[PDB]
Parts: structure tokens; sequence; C-alpha cells
RNA sequence: AGCCAGGAUGUUGGCUUAGAAGCAGCCAUCAUUUAAAGAAAGCGUAAUAGCUCACUGGUCGAGUCGGCCUGCGCGGAAGAU
């Protein structure tokens, strides 16, 4: 769902700081898009992109800048 | 109980009452917060 | 939007102004244009409530005295030295 | 409510004699009497009573509320009575019901016997769980406090007389 | 909520029934997010892409709000009766969705009934898609 | 600490503290701690209040001090008689009139400024109050 | 106002840290879901946890809410024939 498949961001669960800190993870254009698009089990609704954009934008705020 | 001049609320759970000639602060959970206006 | 009522000052001076302030109404002067200045007096609390908005100073207001509703501005305000009060608001015509 | 605005309803079988500021209630569960303050005028002209204070006082609404609450509690305790209970958490804490006298041997070299009011009954199925019943919840609470005053629940171990709904705490003494 | 949203609540209550408000009741325990997502998913996939299981319990909404159908809509107003309203149709499978959800640990208040559109008794009729 | 680098004269008369204050308007910031009473503020008290408000609010915001002692207050040592001259200068204080604005602050939340100025008042001897920016 | 119920996930995230996890202490408080989640306010847990609180809804039936101007009072207020 959003835990065991969200720990798969760049190779590690999460190892980055928000503004500019000890970051170990990055993000591509579809790496975290697929983990929310390919899954029709955890979706509250049908808008997959609605929760995909949130993860893509919070990758930067966690340390996985685009 | 802590007796002092100026009394207040340490945590929100503390209630202030006014008895015969004094003002007291009583906390239901933590006895340490018990205070009096001496 | 701002509409205030006024009265004409029967007596003017330090003693009259301080008596008015004790009576909870403060004086004011209206001048400008080519007409003689007029000494009015206003309720203090109404003006204090109205002056809170920035629009009171940045927009035209109207003052009504003896049935005449004249539109004026607010250029200078003298605040109380150490209290949330204003004394002798200044109104400029036109 | 705001001030004794919510009326009390008195069930049938509870005889009430109201005389000015003095009221008497007689039911199956004992008899009670109360003479009130000067902020009263409660009236009884229907199936129940609804309170009122006397005119000409800066106070009076709060007193009417207090009188209404007290009379409601007394009506409830005279029509059905109230009951409380105490639990003795600890080895050697023996409680015995000798009729109208309780015996409380709680780690004392000198055993202590306590008297009871004439309107209070008590019974203990064991030596640690005591249950008492009465008509007046004020007297019930007073006697319960008298019983519990012999020993308080110590936070460091958790022994001593306490109410059934009392919540004791055990934070830490020294880790040993 | 605020009066500006209370206005919209009544506007929706008197626009919901016009296009068909198939309604039901959801438990407070079944409305928990840990176990509400299943019902949300089921109802949404069955009906459309939008869902509304939000409860809007009111007494005056049973005299001037929800009731716009034939005669009976004021029996789901008081006594903790949750509101679950669905737009698409007055005879769709939304009743059957809650009937199925009943079998999976849902026995809360009123046997998932509301708006009495197809003269629905405690037992569902054959009108619903099977 | 706050003290003039040099002065024309080192000893000044006691003087008085009659009259109101000129700096009664908030100009260098958005919030101000305005003294509502009367008395004198020492450079030591000003430093204490500045440290208190610095602890209260972090690099988060700019703070201006609208006052400066400029008044040398002297005292005589212990076990000495009267006359024979004037004592050596001991410290520096200012004369504070009602309505005087002491500390101004900008770039901070309103509640944080309120708390910081309350803490500063707790250190200051003279009764003070909180004044917001004037629309005028 | 009481009462009832709800109040997830990455996340026990990554530096120091047998340990740091929402609480020696913190560097960092980000995001979707819903009416509701704040790297979580509290206690304490070595530390997790746990509940309430922030917030939301429902039962109960007309006053309540937190800011200013002030008046009179309250405690600070303990000495020796
Ligand atoms: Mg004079
Ligand atoms: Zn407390």
């Amino acid at each position: 769902p959003a835990a065991v498949l969200l720990k798969k961001a760049a190779g590690i669960k999460s190892g980055s700081g928000k503004p500019n800190k000890d970051k170990v993870g990055k993000i591509s254009r579809a790496q975290l898009q697929e983990i929310a698009q390919t899954k029709a089990a955890d979706m509250t609704g049908a808008d997959i992109e609605a929760m995909t954009r949130s993860i893509e934008g919070t990758a930067r705020s966690m340390g996985l800048v685009v | 109980m802590k007796v002092r001049a100026s009394v207040k609320k340490l945590c929100r759970n503390c209630k202030i009452v006014k008895r015969d000639g004094v003002i007291r602060v009583i906390c239901s959970a933590e006895p340490k917060h018990k205070q009096r206006q001496g | 939007m701002f509409t205030i009522n006024a009265e004409v000052r029967k007596e003017q001076g330090k003693g009259a102004s301080r008596r008015l302030r004790a009576a909870n109404k403060f004086p004011a002067i209206i001048y400008g244009g080519k007409e003689a200045p007029l000494a009015i007096e206003l309720d203090h609390d109404k003006v204090m409530n109205m002056q809170a908005k920035a629009e009171f100073y940045s927009e035209v207001l109207t003052i009504v005295v003896d049935g005449k509703e004249i539109k004026v501005k607010a250029q200078d305000v003298q605040r109380h030295p150490y209290k949330p009060k204003l004394q002798h608001i200044d109104f400029v015509r036109a | 409510s705001r001030v004794a605005k919510a009326p009390v309803v008195v069930p049938a079988g509870v005889d009430v004699k109201i005389n000015g500021q003095v009221i008497t209630i007689k039911g199956k569960n004992g008899e009670l009497t109360r003479t009130l303050n000067d902020a009263v005028e409660v009236k009884h002209a229907d199936n129940t009573l609804t309170f009122g204070p006397r005119d000409g006082y800066a106070d009076g609404w709060a007193q009417a509320g207090t009188a209404r609450a007290l009379l409601n509690s007394m009506v409830i305790g005279v029509t059905e009575g109230f009951t409380k209970k105490l639990q003795l958490v600890g080895v050697g804490y023996r409680a015995a019901v000798k009729g109208n006298v309780i015996n409380l041997s709680l780690g004392f070299s000198h055993p202590v016997d306590h008297q009871l009011p004439a309107g209070i009954t008590a019974e203990c199925p064991t030596q640690t769980e005591i249950v008492l019943k009465g008509a007046d919840k004020q007297v019930i609470g007073q006697v319960a406090a008298d019983l519990r005053a012999y020993r308080r629940p110590e936070p460091y171990k958790g022994k001593g007389v306490r109410y059934a709904d009392e919540v004791v705490r055990t934070k830490e003494a020294k880790k040993k | 909520a605020l009066n500006l949203q209370d206005k919209q609540a009544i506007v929706a209550e008197v626009s919901e029934v016009a296009k068909g408000a198939l309604s039901a009741v959801v438990a407070d325990s079944r409305g928990v997010t840990v176990d509400k997502m299943t019902e949300l998913r089921k109802a949404g996939r069955e009906a459309g892409v939008y869902m509304r299981v939000v409860r809007n319990t009111l007494l005056r909404r049973a005299v001037e709000g929800t009731p716009f159908e034939c005669l009976k809509d004021a029996f789901v107003g008081p006594t903790l009766i949750a509101y679950s309203m669905e737009h698409p149709g007055a005879a769709a499978r939304l009743f059957k969705e809650f009937a199925k959800a009943n079998a999976k640990f849902e026995v809360k208040a009123a046997a998932f009934e509301g708006e009495l559109i197809p003269a629905s008794q405690i037992d569902r009729l054959a009108t619903l898609p099977t | 600490m706050l003290q003039p680098k040099r002065t024309k004269f080192r000893k000044m008369h006691k003087g008085r503290n009659r009259g109101l204050a000129q700096g009664t308007d908030v100009s260098f910031g958005s919030f101000g701690l305005k003294a509502v009473g009367r008395g004198r503020l020492t450079a030591r008290q000003i430093e204490a209040a500045r440290r208190a408000m610095t602890r209260a609010v972090k690099r988060q915001g700019k703070i201006w001090i609208r006052v400066f002692p400029d008044k040398p207050i002297t005292e005589k040592p212990l076990a000495v008689r009267m006359g024979k001259g004037k004592g050596n200068v001991e410290y520096w204080v200012a004369l504070i009139q009602p309505g005087k604005v002491l500390y101004e602050m900008d770039g901070v939340p309103e509640e944080l400024a309120r708390e910081a100025f309350k803490l500063a008042a707790a250190k200051l001897p003279i009764k003070t109050t909180f004044v917001t920016k004037t629309v005028m």
C-alpha cells in the first residue's frame, strides 16, 4: 500500500533531510508514479495522479529533489 | 504544595479555585502542580 | 462608508477640551477650501472604533452636523500619550 | 440547567411535608429532614416540586440550584437509597462486620474498630471487599471517608483502603 | 459547520433527490478510515467516480432538507442515523452495495435503509440488480 | 554595554522628569514596548531586557532600541561623610516619560512579539504595555 | 457545557546515538486519504507502545464566547512590655 511500497523510493526506505541535508535518495519522473498508478488496491478513489503528484512533490521536501 | 505570591496554570488540566481566604490551584493528575497563593 | 455625527463647540479652550474629554467626547477642527474653520466635537468611542480600519485614513469619510453632510478626509490624528485614546482628530475639507 | 431551571420529579410513595423553610421526606428507605436557607420558597402544588428563591437578595439563584440538587439527591436516596464500596488491596488487611461496628486489622499492632450511623448498613463477603448502603449520600460519603482515612493508597506499592472507582498510580520509587 | 456551508448542505439536499438520492446508513465504527476505505472503494466503483457517505444528521433537515420525495424521508433524522447519499439513479445497485457490506461486520442501526424509493422493506426486493 | 564613547561633561545635575515623551509612535518596526509609567531606566536594565527578548525570539526578526541612557548617575562610597565634593560616576540611566517607546520589533509573529515584550517587561522596573504599528 | 465515537501511512525515516523511534537532546515537521492525524502537546515508556488533547461528528435545548476602558475589593503584609 503506502508503507512497504513507499519505502521503495530510490533504493533505501528514507535517508534524506528536507532543505539541504544528508540525502541519499533521488527521484525520476515515474519511479514513484508507478507505485501509485499500477496499484488499484490502495486507491481511495480513481484519480491516481492526484496522489502521484503529492508524492512527486514531497520527494523534494523530503530530500529527493527532482 | 507550592505556596507563592503569583500563581498560574502549569498545564491546562490545573483548575484554580478561591477558598475561605486564599486562592488554590489543583491538578487532578499531578500532585506537584498543587499551588497556593500565600 | 464612514459616516460620523458631530456637534458645534459652544466653548473652546483647554478647560473646555478637558471637560469634554472627561465627558467622553473629544473636539476636532475642520478647515480647508475657502471657508472659515469650524470647531466640532465627536463621540470618542465611535471614532476610536472607526479609526481601526486603514480605510478610515485612506478613504473619504462624511461628517454630519445640523443636517449638513459634508465629506472630508483625515490627515492628522493626535493619540493619547499612554492610553488607547485619540484626541482632536483633524479633518480636511474636499 | 442555568439556575435550578430543570425541575425535579417526585415519584409516588414519597410523602413530603413542606413547612416554610423546613422540609421532611418519608419513604420506604428511611426518613430525612432539611431546614433551608433564606434564598428558598420551593413550591409543591403538583405531582412534583420546582424550586424558587425568596425575593430581595443579591444571591439566591445559586442557592436555589444547590437546594434543588440536594433535594433531588435526597429524594433518590429515600426512594431507592445509595450504595458504595471499598476494596482493601494488600495482604493482612482484614475487614470484619460485627453488626454496627467494623473491625479493620490493617498491619496495626492495635486493631481499630469504627462505629456506624444508625442509617447505614454494611456487609463484607470477604475480609477485603466491604459494601455499604444508606439513605443520605452526604452521610454515606462521610462514613466512607472515615473508613478510608485509616490508610491511604501509597503510590510506591499500592496498599491501603480505597474506593472501587479510585485509580491509584505507581510511577517509580528507585527502580529497586 | 459554518452557515456558508450549511446553505450548501441544504442546496445539495434539495438537489440530490431531484436526480435520485439512493441513501443508506453507515456505522460510526465502519466509518473509521482503517475500515471505511473498503466501503468507499466499493460504492465508488459500483456507482461512478464520486461518492458521498458523509453524514449530515439534522432534525430540521428532515422537515425542510432531505424530504423532497413522495411522503417518507423524516425517519433517518434523529437518534444517530448516518447519511450516505448517492447521485446516480433512484434504483441502482447502491442499496445492494450496503446490503453486501452488511454481511461483512455491519449491523449498526437501521438495516441500511433510506428514502424508501422502491417500497423497500427490511428484505430487499428483486428490483435491485442481481 | 550602552554608554557614550565621550561626553562634553562627565557630571550632570539630578534634574526632574516632568513632561510627556516625544517618541510615542512606532516607526522602526511593527510592534513596540511602550512605557506607561514614569521613572528611570539604567543601561544595565536595558541590557537585561535586551537579553531577555533575544532569548525569547531567535535570529527570527529585527529589533531596535529607541532609548539610550545618556545620563551619568553617580554615588558616594561607604563610610564617608557629606560634602567635600561630588562622588564619582557610577552608571548611566535615562529619563523615561509616560508613552515612551523602548523596544521595537519587526518580522516576528504577533503572539511571539507579545510573549517577548511580556518577558522584557518582567525584567524592566517601569510598567510597560504592548503597542502595534500605527496605521497613520 | 457534559457524554459517546473517530483521530492512518511512509515513520521504529536518516547524523551522534547496546538505544532516538512523537518527547537526555535534538539536526529535520514533509506529503495522499477522509469530517478529522500536529515526525504528535502531555505523562511516562532505556526507548516502542497506550490514551486523551489539536481537530471532527452525534445526543442534550437559549445563552455563551475572549479583547478594551475603568470603580470598589483579594494575597503578597513577619518583631520583639
Ligand atoms: Mg487650568
Ligand atoms: Zn497540572
